[PDB]
RNA sequence: CUACCCUUGGUCAGGUUGAAGCUGGAGGACCGAAUCGGUAAGCGUUGAAAAGCUUUCGAAUGAAC
RNA sequence: AAAUGUAGGUAUAAGUAACGAUAAAGGGGGCGAGAACCCCCCUCGCCGAAAGACCAAGGUUUCCUGAUCAACGCUAAUCGGAUCAGGGUUAGUCGGGGCCUAAGGAUAAGCCGAAUGGCGAUUCCGAUGGAAGAACCGGUUAAUAUUCCGGUACUGAUACUGCGAUGUGGUGACGGAGAAGUGACAGUCCGGCCGUCUGACGGAUAGGCGGUUAAAGGGUGUAGAUGUUCGGGGUAGGCAAUCCGCCCUCAGAGUGCAACCUGACAGUACGGGAUAAAGGACGUAACCGGCUCCCAAGAAAACCCGCUAAGUGUGUUACCCGUACCGUAAACCGACACAGGUGGUUGGGUUGAGUAUACUAAGGCGCUCGAGAGAUUCGCGGUUAAGGAACUAGGCAAAAUGGUCCUGUAACUUCGGGAGAAAGGACGCCUGUCGACAGGCCGCAGAAACCAGGCCCAGGCGACUGUUUAACAAAAACACAAGGCUAUGCAAAAAAGCAAUUUGAGGUAUAUAGUCUGACAC
RNA sequence: CCUUUACUAUAGCUUUACAUUGUAUUGGAUACUAACUCGCGGGCGAGGACAGUGUAUGGUGGGU
């Protein structure tokens, strides 16, 4: 699912890119795209609040349907497309009544399949059902946190979650990070994993590819002056002391979850 | 007070000597072509066929005293009027 | 070599013109100080 | 002015090599004008210039101008 | 009488430095009190992908003409971008603006906040972009010219000879790279026609010189290109999402080529005439918003077309602003008539791979101090016996190499490289034969000038291309692709803010943030 | 101007008390919903007297 380049140039020696073999169409749908403006990490006051953001290719935004509200109406998969806004691929659906939508492409979903959403839908790859109607032990993605809100969790390329147990008004789900938490049974999920699992095997190869992706170079704290960073200064190379940020936040184990967040009632086992 | 004065210059005398229906006036800088055709026709009682216009800012006249006392002449508009073929105008 | 003043009439009025001075309290404070001094040139909108 | 960013435009003679898929024509690939710089030497130091000139040199389809 | 004290004036150094790129001048006439410099003519020299031509920004009368030479002009000046006066810029189509929206800005309802105020729409403003309203060639002035005149076009309104938006659809509507085939203009050559001349010295009534022109618009559908392919949306509709009967891309797009064309330029002759002054061969993307490949996946709204809801002919006419002149500069940014900087278009001929290089046309210039003389010394250049790095901190600088084609290329290697490794040979002209072959000719030298790699062996550091101390440091410093650790379950952590709110991100652990290490091998 | 285990403060973070803040069973827990908080669509969900905020207070605090 990847393509390794031959070492003709020093910039191409270690470069690995995707094969783009699941893609079936070259251009997006007209009614589902809009031009997207870039922030350089600046907020509405114009100050740069996030560093290392800037440049890159112009991109159009694609409208992804994370709610899957057209319940009971069948849909058919027409094309599988490239999407610059996310690490996974996307699939174009034509509903039987005339609506069109984009969804995250599950692994194993191909052109010509039929998909559905609702409580009375078959548990098949690409189908959206409430957790109450999803069998135990299934592989699922696009997990709602609240009913009616829309998919928020388990959406990146190659990601999946397993539904482990039922607890009445709550289910138990194991997340990609290893955490185990309770989710409401009226929420919705899509069967299968997220596709493009070989996305983590890519190697950019050269500094230039980072700039195409919109990233700017990142400076170490030990090579600055004390006025800019607590880790700076010194005659020759120094270690800089305890690793910390520009505001002095310890970078080697300080926990930052608020210790009185209410959602801790639902987190059964933790890994993050 | 649209028309300020006619133009009697070397260039305009030659233009009239070729096109007998062609004359030129000085007019208020903020008058439009439709108004100017009305004024030349309501005062000389002719058939105006075409009007061309140009706007001149005044010439700066900077004198010196204790220096740079700026001066300027008033801006004006030039109208070149073409009459109906066969009609003339007499400035005397 | 390239020097500090590269004129642009559109930029000049946007940054210093009469309508930009009147848009804020501190700009109108500047206009009041220049009037009280008796300046002949009030803003860059006058020299034009 | 300068540093970075946002939107919208423009520019890059000629030659060479020959990746993926005899053909094909990739590349922060090569040589080299415009152009962007500023390596070394000489000159200038009440200078033509409050940072330049001449020769030489680097990049020149890109993290380009 | 003194504070490196302040203002104004005047000294000294001194008739000294200097008069701003070493592209260059000489002669004859002229006006004039006055001429190295001004005007005219002959010769010479410089630029010519510019030092020529057309715009934008910026400037704002510097543009043309008459008068003037006090000041300005690094000299003088009869001259000037100087002083004074007069004159000069002409648009239904060009460029703007009127229409539309981007970044951003101002707001409405709301939110926040000692005050001043900060935020906040699908609203409005705002081009550097999009417009379904449309013109090109020539000629005339001392100074304007798609604007005036000529010719030939086009686009709105207007007068006389069932409609369908404020809602909601369609369109508009978009990247990079690559080459090919077809084939204009320009340009070159050959060859006719028209006019004109007979050029210091030997030769030529056969030659020299100038011409022989063209756009928009209209036509054709040619080269060439593309097309043989019953559920998903816009038209028959109700406030875009559970239907049914109905007309198709089988033709689109398109150079070249007709016509526009009995215009025009130069030169002779006298507004008119020669003058209705043949044709070829190459060359040739201006077909092309096309074709092919790739990943980094390539604005918005309006104009223009739908839908329902609610309800041809003629004539007249086309408003506003810009339009001079400079613009790789003496007119803009640099205090200067300053060797610097300044976006876009065009840019002939021979040579060439070329927009490099050399020489030239059109056009523009000889750079606002000269004349003598030819010491020392300095700046920029040229040559040099014998030696050849002995110089010096150091081969610094200079010399040397350098082109095309044909041979031939090592260690090592991440298998790509190293590599143009290194080292060699041929190169002009004439004759013939099938770029080559052979014979011959000339010279010291055939890559002929200009142009145009020096190479090799071995170490330290950094993997690499990049970035940096504007103005003494370009590096072994920074960044980097990549590796680890830690935080973060989504009103995420983190950042900004008094807050509201925004970034993160409209991303969701193959993700985001902090931090250290820095390709790769072990 | 810079540094820190110099001194004294302080933004921020964090602890408890009072207010916001109620009701049952058995103080301290369990339970409830009506304060209060978030989501959907134009009432239904999910939480809940916690959380957040004001005042007071201990700790931390070269970030300043
Ligand atoms: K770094
Ligand atoms: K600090
Ligand atoms: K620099
Ligand atoms: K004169
Ligand atoms: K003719
Ligand atoms: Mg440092
Ligand atoms: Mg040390
Ligand atoms: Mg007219
Ligand atoms: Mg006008
Ligand atoms: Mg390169
Ligand atoms: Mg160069
Ligand atoms: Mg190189
Ligand atoms: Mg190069
Ligand atoms: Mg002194
Ligand atoms: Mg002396
Ligand atoms: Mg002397
Ligand atoms: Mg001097
Ligand atoms: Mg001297
Ligand atoms: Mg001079
Ligand atoms: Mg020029
Ligand atoms: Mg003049
Ligand atoms: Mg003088
Ligand atoms: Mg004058
Ligand atoms: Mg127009
Ligand atoms: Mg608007
Ligand atoms: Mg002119
Ligand atoms: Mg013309
Ligand atoms: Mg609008
Ligand atoms: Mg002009
Ligand atoms: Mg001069
Ligand atoms: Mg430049
Ligand atoms: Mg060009
Ligand atoms: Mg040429
Ligand atoms: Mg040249
Ligand atoms: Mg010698
Ligand atoms: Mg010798
Ligand atoms: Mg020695
Ligand atoms: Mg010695
Ligand atoms: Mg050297
Ligand atoms: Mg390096
Ligand atoms: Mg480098
Ligand atoms: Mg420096
Ligand atoms: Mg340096
Ligand atoms: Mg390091
Ligand atoms: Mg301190
Ligand atoms: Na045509």
């Amino acid at each position: 699912g990847i393509r390794k380049l031959k070492p003709t140039t020093p910039g191409q020696r270690h470069k690995v890119i995707g094969a783009f073999d699941k893609i079936t169409a070259s251009t997006p749908e007209k009614s589902l795209v809009v031009g997207k403006k870039k922030t350089g990490g600046r907020n509405n006051t114009g100050k740069m609040t996030m560093r290392y953001i800037g440049g890159g290719h112009k991109q159009k935004y694609r409208f992804i349907d994370f709610k899957r509200t057209k319940d009971g109406i069948p849909a058919t998969v027409k094309t599988i497309e490239y999407d610059p806004n996310r690490s996974s691929r996307i699939a174009l659906l034509y509903y039987a009544d005339g609506a069109k939508a984009y969804i995250i492409a599950p692994d194993g979903l191909e052109v010509g399949h039929t998909v559905m959403s609702g409580s009375e839908a078959a548990p098949e790859v690409g189908n959206a059902l409430p957790l109450a109607n999803i069998p135990v032990g299934t592989i699922i993605h696009n997990i709602e946190l609240r009913p009616g809100q829309g998919a928020k969790m388990v959406r990146s390329a190659g990601s999946f979650a397993q539904l482990t147990s039922r607890e009445g008004t709550y289910v138990v789900i194991k997340m990609p990070s290893g955490e185990v938490r309770r989710i409401l049974s009226t929420c919705k999920a899509t069967i299968g994993s997220v596709g493009n699992s070989d996305h983590a095997l890519e190697k950019s190869g050269k500094a230039g590819r980072s700039r195409w992706l919109g990233r700017r170079p990142h400076n170490r704290g030990v090579v600055m002056n004390p006025v800019d960073h607590p880790m700076g200064g010194g005659e020759g190379r120094q270690s800089g002391g305890h690793p910390r940020s520009r505001k002095g936040l310890y970078a080697k184990g300080l926990k930052t979850r608020a210790p009185k967040k209410h959602s801790s009632k639902y987190i059964i086992e933790r890994r993050k | 007070g649209i028309i300020i004065k006619p133009i009697i210059s070397e260039k305009m005398t030659a233009v009239t000597e070729k096109m007998s229906e062609r004359y030129g006036f000085r007019v208020s800088p903020n008058a439009n072509k439709i108004e100017i055709k009305k004024a030349v026709e309501a005062m000389y009682n002719v058939k105006v066929e075409d009007v061309n216009t140009m706007r001149y800012d005044g010439k700066r006249k900077n004198r010196y005293t204790s220096g740079l006392i700026r001066g300027k002449e008033a801006s004006f508009k030039k109208a070149i009027v073409t009459l109906k073929k066969g009609e003339t105008i007499d400035f005397f | 070599m390239k020097r500090t003043y590269q004129p642009s009439n559109r930029k000049r009025l946007n940054k210093h013109g009469f309508r930009s001075r009147m848009a804020t309290a501190n700009g109108r404070r500047v206009l009041a100080a220049r009037r009280a001094k008796g300046r002949a040139k009030l803003t860059v909108s006058d020299e034009f």
